[PDB]
């Protein structure tokens, strides 16, 4: 479960992305398109190219999507309701990938946060996209 | 780095009695119903809406069929898997863009498949073979993925 | 989530396993040590081989837990809660590992269950021991 | 584990510029902290109650970077990587009884950590090499347990 301090870092750090949210998710995107090939067999119809519109586009829903999850961390099952219905009965990415993704995202906001990201804060990142990721593969069977 | 000289005996030993299409179609056949996104790969196999008719449903069993039939062949060259299935390995990225952690699921299920049928006969170290298998036919498939 | 369906096929399986828990905990554990050599670093301190009593005994610890779980299949978080600190804050085993064990009492539990081990009955076995696994776990960090 | 040429070039080079006392003890000291469990092998460093102090134990720093000093050492041979980490390997199975998992978490971290430190410079294909080096490592140092 995240902690209240949990949730104080997270809010914490992730303020501090702010604006620059589509473009540390498309970031992350791209770190785990490249360290993990094995990701892109979810994105064969998108152009992977490094600066694809496509790719920027949806690294900018991922952290939107973020966004929202820290907005409402007391209460993240039904703010990110319909995302994991849509990963649960549509997209069906193997729940190994999140994982992958999460850490991505912890690798990008390490690179670009270097003063927020403290062992603390790292450790309440990691249990917060953990359980991103439990929210949105909880519907899938 | 993959699969002891006597448990390959076992190996050997237990698939001999193994009627490779039964099994095919049951271990697919589970895959789908214990790890129900494994479906967003079969699409056009028709009805996948209940355990039964997952089990039932004719394009599973035939498909079942055919990849464990792949499966079988490489039992007969256990020390060169990966050369073994290149050519599938580059199939299931290239075209069919298959997440490779799904051959892992496979081979678990099958595993599970083989202890239900064979019961007592499929003893702790004859698993252990197994899962040794599995996981190098796994590596072996997920090995040409970029 | 453990739904109905599936409280309703592991407390049907579980029961038919019925006296033979012990043993088949025991089994599992036996099928974990073989197959995956790396769970062996948690048990330095015992003679693993075949038919050893310290296994025997823990294989029985283990199954009576999840007896109990089952019998509590509605409050496992709180059933289960000082197993969770026992593992949380002294064993310390590696979440991983969960995985590895619950696929060998999957596999120990098909063995025994010729007529009850159907695909639905395998599917909530898998699904109820990923939730004990996520239950021991939920308190690591 | 198969770097490309310009893979093994870009680790080199970034790592000429690694404190490897600093990042050692930076990254064993965020496992502790990240992954509270891998604390179990530890309790005889001292004070782990918190960040601070597991950041600040100096037993951890002292352990960071004799561990950290292995890997640095293990850079020079990308060609054979389990050859060269072999014995380590027995050791840590026979003697030390850790779970090959604690490698692959020290990786991540590991990275996460150069990621914070070179910041701008850790680009995604230099993240890409430096992961293919810790999955490397981390098999190599499980590749002996039995
Ligand atoms: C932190 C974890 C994740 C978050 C927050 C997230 C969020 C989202 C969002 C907001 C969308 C778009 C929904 C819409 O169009 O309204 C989406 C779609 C999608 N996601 Fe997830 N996702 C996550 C993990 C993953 C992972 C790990 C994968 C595969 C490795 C994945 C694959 C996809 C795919 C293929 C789509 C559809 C993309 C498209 O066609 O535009 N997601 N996700
Ligand atoms: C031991 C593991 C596997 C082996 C040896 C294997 C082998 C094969 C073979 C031989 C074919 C060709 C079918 C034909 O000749 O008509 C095939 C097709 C295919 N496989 Fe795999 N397979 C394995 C696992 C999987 C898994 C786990 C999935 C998905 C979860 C998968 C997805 C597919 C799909 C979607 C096709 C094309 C089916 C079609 O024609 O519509 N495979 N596989
Ligand atoms: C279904 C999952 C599990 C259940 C239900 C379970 C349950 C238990 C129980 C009931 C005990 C005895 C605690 C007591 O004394 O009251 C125990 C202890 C222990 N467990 Fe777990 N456990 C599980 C998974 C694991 C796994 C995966 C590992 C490591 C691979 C592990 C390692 C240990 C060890 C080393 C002990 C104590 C051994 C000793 O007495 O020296 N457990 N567990
Ligand atoms: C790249 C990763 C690692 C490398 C290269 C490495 C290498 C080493 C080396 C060179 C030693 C000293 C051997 C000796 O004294 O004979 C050692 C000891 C040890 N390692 Fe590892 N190690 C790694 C990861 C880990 C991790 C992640 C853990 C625990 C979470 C760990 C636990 C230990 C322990 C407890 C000792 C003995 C310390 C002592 O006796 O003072 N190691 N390792
Ligand atoms: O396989 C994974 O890593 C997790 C995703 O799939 C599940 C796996 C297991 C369970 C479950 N069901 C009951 C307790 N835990 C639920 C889901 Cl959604």
């Amino acid at each position: 479960v995240l902690s209240p301090a949990d949730k104080t870092n997270v809010k914490a750090a992730w303020g501090k992305v702010g604006a620059h949210a589509g473009e540390y998710g498309a970031e992350a995107l791209e770190r785990m398109f490249l360290s993990f090939p094995t990701t892109k067999t979810y994105f064969p119809h998108f152009d992977l190219s490094h600066g694809s519109a496509q790719v920027k586009g949806h690294g900018k829903k991922v952290a939107d999507a973020l966004t929202n999850a820290v907005a409402h961390v007391d209460d993240m099952p039904n703010a990110l309701s319909a995302l994991s219905d849509l990963h649960a009965h549509k997209l069906r990415v193997d729940p190994v990938n999140f994982k992958l993704l999460s850490h991505c995202l912890l690798v990008t906001l390490a690179a670009h946060l270097p003063a927020e990201f403290t062992p603390a804060v790292h450790a309440s990142l990691d249990k917060f996209l953990a359980s991103v990721s439990t929210v949105l593969t909880s519907k899938y069977r | 780095v993959h699969l002891t000289p006597e448990e390959k005996s076992a190996v050997t030993a237990l698939w001999g009695k193994v009627n490779v299409d039964e099994v095919g179609g049951e271990a697919l056949g589970r895959l789908l119903v214990v790890y129900p996104w494994t479906q967003r790969f079969f699409e056009s196999f028709g009805d996948l809406s209940t355990p039964d008719a997952v089990m039932g449903n004719p394009k599973v069993k035939a498909h079942g069929k055919k990849v464990l039939g792949a499966f079988s062949d490489g039992l007969a060259h256990l020390d060169n898997l990966k050369g073994t299935f290149a050519t599938l390995s580059e199939l299931h990225c290239d075209k069919l863009h298959v997440d490779p952690e799904n051959f892992r699921l496979l081979g678990n299920v099958l595993v599970c498949v083989l202890a239900h049928h064979f019961g007592k006969e499929f003893t702790p170290p004859v698993q252990a073979a197994y899962q040794k298998v599995v996981a190098g036919v796994a590596n072996a498939l997920a090995h040409k993925y970029h």
